[PDB]
């Protein structure tokens, strides 16, 4: 069994961090001490699941629990390279068909994986940055002829340019 | 005016006073002079924190230059009858009563502030009448003055012939010098 | 100002002024001078606890100066019309009409606190006209004085003519002769 | 201030203070002066328990020492005029106006508390300005007077010669006198 | 304080007032001395009424002592200019100014308790400065006499010689008077 | 104390305050003495209005004694400042600013009740001081006198040497000899 | 009392007092006199709207005759702090203060009724004790009155000496005169 | 009367007082005098800051004539022991105690208006009784003074000497004047 | 997936139109000039749906986002001639069967556009002008012998006039 439990950080807080810290004894640290998702999963516990609605008969047929950590800009990018099933691959194997090839530069990699942290939605978050980029060029692509490689810059993630074309 | 501020929960936004946000971590506030309605007000939330949880300390502020007698023993009663700790702090000015309610506090939760300032004298009082009344109402309040410094000296625990010496007239005493009178425990400088 | 706290339920939240709260747990709150508007609240107070259950101790916490008599009356007559046993409580002091609310509790649960005190007189009146309403008036409370101290004797178990004697005058009795005096029944000096 | 009570219902919670809890139950409070501002609001307490249940009694709890005629004359006939029976209680005292509508109630539901005090009088007033305008309200005030001996008579039963002597100057009657002289019943010492 | 009750209706359960859910069915309270304000609100009420339905009858309550002519007139014009009848109905007393709306109410619609009072005087004034001044002052409080006797007369249907005389002066009139004089229709004695 | 009334609309039910209710519909009260927080008050509602509907007529009920001179001029210039036409009634009273605020309304709009009534003076004032400050504050009220009379005259239609000799001292003006003067349009006698 | 009026919004309906509904256009009134309080209020509201929008005008109405003067300054101050234009607008009457107020406005968006009247003086002041303490507080209202003459001169445009002779002592300005002396730019006599 | 504003979020719109809307962009009011209820009210706002958020400044804005001194010392107190840098502000006015307050705030974070004042001197007190007690309140009331100058040269940098000599008597201090002697760091005459 | 999202648009803007305090020390942000409808929903991302109430996970399965334009004045002349299925087609059909012609000036498409802005409905409720105005027309059309053309003007629109008749 497995699904992302919404809102299991929030329960896991109260009994970690302990306090309120509204009075002049008990201490406060609002942000410089602030739990990390990922680090707090690993804390987890068959009681915490009760507070979130599961029942204890539940969870006693399923005594093995694996947590499992948020995607890493380092992550992101071997996501696209290693994976048989990467997106960087579909698109190549999109074009090929077409008679064009598709390229894709270490530069314009590292801007995509910070512009899929702050969607806060993982893997799955990443075809909005590629296919809003490339709306554009895929759009008037078949009409073109003598069109055999294309280029993808980190400019072109950004918007500021064009993805260069090639001509054969 | 009280300012309303709003508590963030899991079920909703919530909106609360000043004051009652504080009460819901365990905090009171003792203002102004000590009367039959102050102190019967302090008492409900005392009692209220009880119930809700007995193992976890109560802070009180005191900032107060005393009042009614009776008003204050009720209190006092009251702090020893409980289980949870009440913790005791002074800001700006502790009277008389104010300062009887700051040491009767449990030992060693006992803070002053560095600047703060702590007062002690005898109870006053007064009476109109016939001459066998004057004699009565007397009575009583040297029983009261008795008994007042029994206490003082058992939480201070100093003796009781130095209580009586040093609460004849007005005595004023600093920040420092009441953690070596025994009235506090230290003082709460700077958050470590 | 009334501090507001928060009763969770399983219907929901709920928003509660602190005198309120404890109302939903059978306890009155009796400060201040005793009058006729304070006095009628109680009543219904009262009245609403013992239709919810008829069965429960409800808890009575005196902390007063005294005040007029009538208005005391109405509330020691509904004390023993009802059915629930109503619990007094001795906070702070308790005068001639407060000390009367006190010992008419139920045999058995009423308390004093250990620096509670109680002061017990004869009525108080005055009147100014003609000599011939001068004494009806004079009548009037003469028998209100019989009166009073026919029913203090019949919850103190003292004689009638003690308490003549003893109330000819003001007299403070402390909290632990209040036992001996068949006032109270105990102490509370810690939760146990 | 005034403590809310929660009434647990079908449809829901709802919160009511302790005095609009009661009138649901056609329960009014009378208490402090009788005065315009006062009397004009029990009127339309009982008009609006007429339209609810034009069956069902009403209780009128009294602790009043009295005030203006007027005002308590809008009261008295609107508990005959309505065909519900309003019950009367006596609480702690009820003065000249008090006693007049405490035995205006309904025959057979009228009860008097065993501490209870009743006090009746004749008219009071005064004038100044010209002989011409003091005869004037001379008159008026004795018709008022010879009015309210009548009407104490036919719910009390005495003749109209005995009221007259008996409200020539203050007379108090006890709670035990009062059902002897026909102004009340009989007496709720416990609930049976 | 004002008592809130709860009108059952199909949408849901709703909170009113108690003057608040009587101005719902077409009534209106007049208590106390008629001034500024007060009369201001009144009229206020009148027109909400008669946007709300301008055939359905509108009850007036009177209760006062009297006060402010001009305050008074504000409110007689009024009822006379909108087409709906209001109905007034005299409760505890009504003096010179209670006495003229109570009047100005719709014919066969005026009723009087069977134990009310009604009085009617001259109107009241003074000044203080130059005798050019005074005189202009004296002719104004003239013409409002004689005018208040010739609306007086308008509704009561006596002629305006005999409303001169009986207004010199203080005059009381019983509930059976003023039926035979003209200023009401009936007596509601009780509910058929 | 206000009563509160339930607006009926299609989204739903809505609780409003009588004076609220009437201000939906473009309509403000004038009550008592002006001064600087109640005129501020009205100032308000105008503008409200204003920037809700530039087009629609707006009501001005007044009712005072008069007061400032200063605190009414900004009324006044208010009215005439923005677009819709002020309609004003006269109920009860108008004073010298009271009656300059009736006669500024719109032409055609302006109305008196059958038993209302008008008074014009001069403006008051005082000083105490050197005689070199009191011609200064003597010159400055010389100026509104003048400056009132002017506008006074072309509202009016009368001549400025007219309203000079009419405001020299108090003058009353009864309803029907307003309309003969200008100050009014006519008399809402009935409703048709 | 203040009414109440309801905002027609696409989400919903909303209730807000009079004086927040103007608010929330960017528009603030300054009324009465100018105190610590009454200060403190305003330049939360200015802080406010800075904040909602540093690009749109802000309209202040000023009806005051003075007060305080380092109550008005800090609104001076904070006027010309903010990047929005602060326009201001005289109604009634603006004193010392309320003058300096209304010229510091930002230049081409301040403008005066047709009626209404500016007042200038110096500061007032006093003090009792030593003559040392005197000349202290003496050379302190020197530098006021010689800094309130720079900031006068700086908006108006008159030269320093200029302003020194007429601040002598009381001087009235008429709205026309105003103009010509550079404390305002136009007058709002209609709405165009 | 408190604006009331609207504060526009994602969950939903909000109503804010206008005091409460700044609390929470951690902004606190200092007005009037500092007494033992106006102090108290603003340390909890410091403290429900610290724990929302521990390392955001804090801006506190003085516009006081000064007051008690026990009350000021309390927030003194707590702005050192709390870990944010507390940022004050001089509006109008500061006094003895306010500008204690003022210079007591973080170092580089201190600002004082274009106009704004400062006025500091000595501690005032007086005592009736017996010489012996007078000579207890001398040295009490000196040690605050001595104390009050220590911690006033440790913020403003200056000499103990010289702040004695400058506080013997009343001293006003323009804001250029501040910047120079140590006591602010900065103006804040435009927005940048 | 698609839908209109009201109240969206002040969820963003709030969020993206917005960097300052309300005290003195802190700096204001000159935003927000133009509600830009248009221009402000182009901006959106998935951050933004979670605060309207959206889950993330619904949204991650729905990566591409598309940003309509709302309508103008000059938009809605262009709709009712370029299109075939304008509704100035569909009525010249309707007629045509008849025998008869019909016409539609600009002068009549200009003023029919501030009417539907002005009832803030859209182009759908843009149907109720036209029939409005053609009702008495209509109505006795088939009647009505000899006639081969229909024209309306502005006037008619208004309705002070009645559409030209050719026979």
């Amino acid at each position: 069994c497995g699904g992302a439990f919404a809102g299991l950080d929030k329960v896991i807080s109260h009994r970690v961090e302990t306090g309120s810290g509204i009075g002049f004894g008990a201490t406060v640290k609002a942000k410089s001490d602030k739990a990390s998702e990922g680090e707090l999963l690993a804390q987890v516990e068959p009681e915490d699941l009760i507070k979130f609605g599961l029942i204890p008969e539940f969870i006693g047929r399923l005594p093995v629990v694996a947590t499992l950590n948020e995607l890493s800009e380092e992550a992101l990018i071997q996501i696209l390279k290693e994976p048989k099933n990467a997106l960087t691959k579909q698109y190549q194997a999109l074009f090929n068909l077409e008679g064009v090839d598709l390229e894709f530069r270490d530069e314009a990699l590292d801007a995509i994986a910070k512009k899929a942290m702050a969607r806060k939605t993982g893997a799955r978050g990443l075809r909005s940055i590629v296919e809003a980029a490339l709306l554009d060029t895929m759009y008037d692509l078949p009409s073109m002829e003598d069109v055999e490689k294309v280029v993808i810059d980190e400019s072109v993630i950004d918007g500021q340019s064009e993805p260069l074309l090639i001509y054969g | 005016l009280v300012p309303m501020v709003i508590e963030q929960t899991s079920r909703g936004e919530r909106s609360f006073d000043i004051y009652s946000r504080l009460l819901k971590e365990r905090v009171i506030f003792l203002t102004g002079q000590v009367e039959d309605h102050m102190a019967n007000l302090i008492v409900a939330q005392m009692l209220f924190l009880e119930a809700e949880n007995p193992e976890k300390d109560i802070y009180l502020y005191i900032n107060s230059p005393g009042g009614v007698i009776t008003a204050g023993m009720s209190i006092y009663d009251t702090m020893q009858f409980i289980k949870p700790d009440v913790s005791t702090i002074c800001m700006g000015q502790a009277a008389s009563m104010g300062a009887f309610l700051l040491t009767a506090g449990a030992k060693g939760k006992r803070f002053c502030l560095p600047n703060s300032r702590v007062m002690i004298h005898q109870p006053l009082g007064g009476y109109q009448g016939q001459a066998t009344d004057i004699e009565i109402h007397a009575r009583e309040i040297l029983k009261v003055k008795g008994r007042m410094n029994e206490l003082m000296a058992l939480h201070t625990g100093q003796s009781l012939e130095q209580i009586e010496r040093d609460t004849e007239r007005d005595r004023f005493l600093s920040a420092p010098e009441a953690v070596e009178y025994g009235l506090v425990d230290s003082i709460l400088t700077h958050r470590n």
